[PDB]
């Protein structure tokens, strides 16, 4: 029920630019909240609030937790860069 | 809280 897509960032100073939300209880998705005007993510125009993130930088997270997506997000921060696959419904 | 604050900002 979902298109994919898969998404580059470069990291501005002030991060990527989006919340994540999700992936707190088992089986909970991990997915996108807020995104911030005029950040990485918004800039790039491909990401929205509500998409399913279920792969960083190629590692997946289909069905793991918060704490894993974001030590990813960090690590990627570190390398100034990220890879984002989501999944949306459609 | 309001949907901008929820979740981990990166």
């Amino acid at each position: 029920d979902y298109q994919e897509q898969d998404i580059f960032l470069w990291r501005k100073e002030t991060g990527f630019g989006f919340r994540i939300l999700g992936g707190n209880e088992p089986g909970e998705p991990i997915y996108i909240g807020h995104i911030v005007p005029l950040g990485a993510a918004d800039t790039d125009g491909r990401l929205r609030s509500g998409d399913e993130l279920i792969c960083v930088d190629g590692t997946p997270v289909i069905g793991k937790s918060h704490q894993l997506v974001v030590q990813l997000m960090q690590q990627a921060a570190k390398q100034g860069h990220v890879n984002l696959t989501v999944r949306r419904k459609v | 809280l309001p949907f901008e604050l929820r979740g981990h900002l990166v």
